[PDB]
C-alpha cells in the first residue's frame, strides 16, 4: 500500500523558515521522482518543486525559484522541502505527489500540511 | 565554435535511422549469414540477441547520444571518461565497415550497369566469362554450375583461387566504386540528404520493391522447402559457436551498434524528446525487414534447389554473394526482367547509399566532436570529408582485385561484424550499467524522456547483454573454427592474422585509451581511476 | 509559464446529465503530458485522467478525456452524486509545471 504522510505543518513568521517531511511507505522511494504541490486558500493548485529519482535533477517553479530547497533521504524513504524567506503570499496547503512517469502524472498523493504565514 | 544543431523535425531523426540502420545488413547480410549457418538454427540466437541485446543497446546508444548531445567518442566523456576508448573503437569499426560496405555498393552498381542491355547476362551460357560446365537452370534436371553463380564469380568477382593471388585490379568494379564514392561525397560535402525527397521515394520504394520480391519468391515452385530450410531449426547446429556469434553480430550489425552512428543521430535529438517509442518502432522495422527479406530470398533459394536438383544448403554461395545470386535469379523470372533488374539494383543502391551516408555522417560527427574549432563548417572540414572518402576508397580497392572477395569476407567476418562488436557492446553495457549505474542512467532517461526504462532495458544493460557478449566471445574462442569462404576455401594463417588485426584494432582502442588516461593523470592508481570514472 | 486557462469554476448541472469542461493551454502540450486531477471537498487531489485519454485506477468508465495540442476536455457521460468535486488539468511537459484553474462541479 503506497502511502505518503506529510509533516511539518504549522505557523511561521514572514521571512521565516520551515521544513516539511513527506514520509513515504509501501514502495521503493529511490525509483520514483517526487514533487511538492501546494494548494492556496483560493484552492488554486500550483506545483512547487520536483526532485528526481536519485536527486540530481531538481526543478522549481518561478514563485519559489530561489528560496525553496527540496531534498530526499532514500535511506529513510522520506522527502523534504526547505523554505526560506517565506512571504505572505505563500500560505498554502502542501501535498507531496509521487510524480515519476511524466505520462502518468501525480498518481499517488498524500495528506496535507497547512503552512500559515502571519 | 558553433553550437551543435538539433534535428529540424521529429521525422528527420526517424528518417535518418530508417535509412541508416535499415540497409544492406538486412537484404544482403542476414540472408547469407542465415544460409551459411543452416537457415533454421540461425534464427534462435538472432531473436535472443534481438530482444536481449539488439533493441536494448540500440536504444541505449541513441539515448546516450540524446543525453550527452555529443557523438560517438565525446559522448563517453560525460558518462565515463576512463572508457572513452569505446568511442574510438566505434570509429575504427565504422571506418572498416564504410570500406567494405561501399565495396558491396560497388558490386550492386556493377550489376546495375550490366542490367542496362536487353538480355540479363546472368541468364544464359553464351558469354566469354563462362565455363564449359555451364548448364542452364532449366536444363539441369534434363558438377554443373548455374549461370548466376559463374556470372557473380567470373565477371563481377573474377574470382582468383586464393587470397594469396590478388590478380589484377578490376577497372569495372574500380570505376563503379569510384562512382559510388563520388555519390557519397556529393551527398555529404553538399549536405543535401534529400530532405524534401526522402519522405516517400527513399522511405517506401525499397520496402515496396522488397514486397515485390516477397510476392515473387512465394510464387516460385519449391519455395516451401526453402522456407522450411529458413525456419525449421537444427538443434545440433546450435552447439557450434558460429551460429551464436554470427547471429549476435548480425544483430549488432543491422542496428548500427558499436559505430557511433546511432549516438551521433541521437546527439541531434532535442533533450526532452521521447526516443523510446521511435527506437522500438524502428527496431521492429529493421528486424521485420530482415525477416521478410529472408523469407523472400530463401523462398528463391528453395526454388533454385528445386530447379537445379541439388540440396538447398548447396545451391548457392555460402558466403557474402548470396544476394547477388538468388535475387538476380529471381529477377530473371519476372515479366520484363531488365526493368526489374534495374529497379532491384536501384533498391540495393538506395539502401546501401542511405546507410553509407548515415554512418559516414556518424564517423565525421564523431571526428569533429573530438576537434571543434578545427573542422568548423567548411574550407578545412570539407577537405577532411574528401580525405576520409579517398582513404576509404583506396582501402576499398583491395576488395576490387581478382582475389578481393576473400579480403571482403575477411573484413566482413572480422573488421566490423565479429568479436569486435561483442567487445564494444559489452563495454557499452558494462560502463552504463555498473560504472555509471542503471539507476543513474534511468534517472537521466526519466529526466529527458519522461519515464524510467523498464526491467527489460535495465536488466538487459545490466545482465543480459554482458552475459550474451561474454558467453559468445569465450564460446567462439574455446571452440574456435577458422574463417572459410563458401565452405571450401581454407584461409591462410596470414589472412586469419590480418582479420584478427582488424578485429583487435577495433578492440584495442579501449585498453589503449584506458592505459593512456591512467598514465596521463597524476596520482595513485585508485585516485586516477576514481577521477576518470566521474563524468564531466 | 504554460498558463492553463481552464473552464470557469462555477458550473452547476443536474445528476445524470452529460457535462464537459475545457482546458486551454497557452503553449502546446504534447497530449501525452496533460493530466486531470479530481480533488473532493476538503481532501487531497488524486489522479483521474492521465495523458488526456487514459483512465486512472478507481476512475469509473463514465469519465473520458479528449483534445490535443491546446484545447483539452474532460467529459462525464452521466454525472452521479459522487462526481461533485473540483477538476484541475495539468501539463506535465515543461519544467515549470503548471496546474489549471479550478472547475468546481456542484449539484442542484
Ligand atoms: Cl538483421
Ligand atoms: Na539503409
Ligand atoms: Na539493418
Amino acid at each position: 500500500e503506497v502511502q505518503l504522510v506529510e509533516s511539518g505543518g504549522g505557523l511561521v513568521k514572514p521571512g521565516g523558515s520551515l521544513k516539511l517531511s513527506c514520509a513515504a511507505s509501501g514502495f521503493t522511494f529511490s525509483s520514483y521522482a517526487m514533487s511538492w504541490v501546494r494548494q492556496s486558500p483560493e484552492k488554486r493548485l500550483e506545483w512547487v518543486a520536483e526532485i528526481s529519482s536519485g536527486g540530481r535533477y531538481i526543478y522549481y517553479s518561478d514563485t519559489v525559484t530561489g528560496r525553496f530547497t527540496i531534498s530526499r533521504d532514500n535511506a529513510r524513504n522520506i522527502l523534504h522541502l526547505e523554505m526560506s524567506s517565506l512571504r505572505s503570499e505563500d500560505t498554502a496547503m502542501y501535498y507531496c505527489a509521487r510524480g515519476e512517469v511524466r505520462q502518468r502524472g501525480f498518481d499517488y498523493w498524500g495528506q496535507g500540511t497547512t503552512l500559515t504565514v502571519s | 565554435p558553433p553550437q551543435r544543431e538539433k534535428w529540424s523535425s521529429k521525422i528527420d531523426f526517424v528518417l535518418s535511422v530508417a535509412g541508416g540502420f535499415v540497409g544492406l545488413g538486412n537484404v544482403w547480410r542476414f540472408p547469407y549469414l542465415c544460409y551459411k549457418n543452416g537457415g533454421g538454427a540461425f534464427l534462435i540466437p538472432y531473436f535472443i540477441f534481438l530482444f536481449g541485446s539488439g533493441l536494448p543497446v540500440f536504444f541505449l546508444e541513441i539515448i546516450i547520444g540524446q543525453y550527452t548531445s555529443e557523438g560517438g567518442i565525446t559522448c563517453w566523456e560525460k558518462i565515463c571518461p576512463l572508457f572513452s576508448g569505446i568511442g574510438y573503437a566505434s570509429v575504427v569499426i565504422v571506418s572498416l565497415l564504410n570500406v567494405y560496405y561501399i565495396v558491396i555498393l560497388a558490386w550492386a552498381t556493377y550489376y546495375l550497369f550490366q542490367s542496362f542491355q536487353k538480355e540479363l547476362p546472368w541468364a544464359h551460357c553464351n558469354h566469354s566469362w563462362n565455363t564449359p560446365h555451364c548448364m542452364e537452370d532449366t536444363m539441369r534436371k534434363n558438377n554443373f554450375t548455374s549461370p548466376v553463380i559463374e556470372f557473380w564469380e567470373r565477371n563481377v568477382l573474377s574470382l582468383s583461387p586464393g587470397i594469396d593471388h590478388p590478380g589484377s585490379l578490376k577497372w569495372d568494379l574500380a570505376l563503379c566504386l569510384l562512382l559510388v564514392w563520388l555519390v557519397c561525397f556529393f551527398c555529404i560535402w553538399k549536405g543535401v540528404r534529400s530532405t524534401g525527397k526522402v519522405v516517400y521515394f527513399t522511405a517506401t520504394f525499397p520496402f515496396a520493391m522488397l514486397l515485390v520480391l516477397l510476392v515473387r519468391g512465394l510464387t516460385l515452385p519449391g519455395a516451401g522447402a526453402g522456407i522450411k530450410f529458413y525456419l525449421y531449426p537444427d538443434i545440433t547446429r546450435l552447439e557450434d559457436p558460429q551460429v551464436w556469434i554470427d547471429a549476435g553480430t548480425q544483430i549488432f550489425f543491422s542496428y548500427a551498434i558499436c559505430l557511433g552512428a546511432m549516438t551521433s543521430l541521437g546527439s541531434y535529438n532535442k533533450y526532452k524528446y521521447n526516443s523510446y517509442r521511435d527506437c522500438m518502432l524502428l527496431g521492429c522495422l529493421n528486424s521485420g525487414t530482415s525477416f521478410v527479406s529472408g523469407f523472400a530470398i530463401f523462398s528463391i533459394l528453395g526454388f533454385m534447389a528445386q530447379e537445379q536438383g541439388v540440396d538447398i544448403a548447396d545451391v548457392a554461395e555460402s558466403g557474402p554473394g548470396l544476394a547477388f545470386i538468388a535475387y538476380p535469379k529471381a529477377v530473371t523470372m519476372m515479366p520484363l526482367p531488365t526493368f526489374w533488374s534495374i529497379l532491384f539494383f536501384i533498391m540495393l543502391l538506395l539502401l546501401g547509399l542511405d546507410s553509407q551516408f548515415v554512418e559516414v555522417e556518424g564517423q565525421i560527427t564523431s571526428l569533429v566532436d573530438l576537434y571543434p574549432s578545427f573542422l568548423r563548417k567548411g574550407y578545412r572540414r570539407e577537405i577532411f570529408i574528401a580525405f576520409v572518402c579517398s582513404i576509404s576508397y583506396l582501402l576499398g580497392l583491395t576488395m576490387v582485385t581478382e582475389g578481393g572477395m576473400y579480403v571482403f569476407q575477411l573484413f566482413d567476418y572480422y573488421a566490423a561484424s565479429g568479436v569486435c562488436l561483442l567487445w564494444v557492446a559489452f563495454f557499452e553495457c558494462f560502463v552504463i550499467a555498473w560504472i555509471y549505474g542503471v539507476n543513474r542512467f534511468s534517472e537521466d532517461i526519466r529526466d529527458m524522456i519522461g519515464y524510467r526504462p523498464g526491467p527489460w532495458m535495465k536488466y538487459s544493460w545490466a545482465v543480459i547483454t554482458p552475459v550474451l557478449c561474454v558467453g559468445c566471445f569465450i564460446f567462439s574462442l574455446v571452440k574456435y573454427v577458422p574463417l572459410t569462404y563458401n565452405k571450401t576455401y581454407v584461409y591462410p594463417n596470414w589472412a586469419i592474422g590480418l582479420g584478427w588485426s582488424l578485429a583487435l584494432s577495433s578492440m584495442l582502442c579501449v585498453p589503449l585509451v584506458i592505459v593512456i588516461r591512467l598514465c596521463q593523470t597524476e596520482g595513485p592508481f585508485l585516485v586516477r581511476v576514481k577521477y576518470l570514472l566521474t563524468p564531466r | 509559464e504554460n498558463v492553463l486557462t481552464q473552464s470557469p469554476a462555477i458550473m452547476s448541472t443536474s445528476p445524470g446529465e452529460k457535462v464537459t469542461m475545457t482546458c486551454r493551454a497557452s503553449s502546446s502540450v504534447g497530449s501525452s503530458y496533460l493530466h486531470w486531477y479530481q480533488q473532493k471537498s476538503g481532501a487531497s487531489p488524486k489522479l483521474w485522467i492521465y495523458s488526456t485519454s487514459n483512465l486512472a485506477s478507481g476512475v469509473p468508465a463514465r469519465f473520458s478525456g479528449s483534445g490535443s495540442g491546446t484545447s483539452y476536455s474532460l467529459t462525464i457521460s452521466s454525472v452521479e452524486a459522487e462526481d461533485a468535486a473540483t477538476y484541475y488539468c495539468q501539463q506535465f511537459s515543461g519544467y515549470p509545471l503548471t496546474f489549471g484553474s479550478g472547475t468546481k462541479l456542484e449539484m442542484k
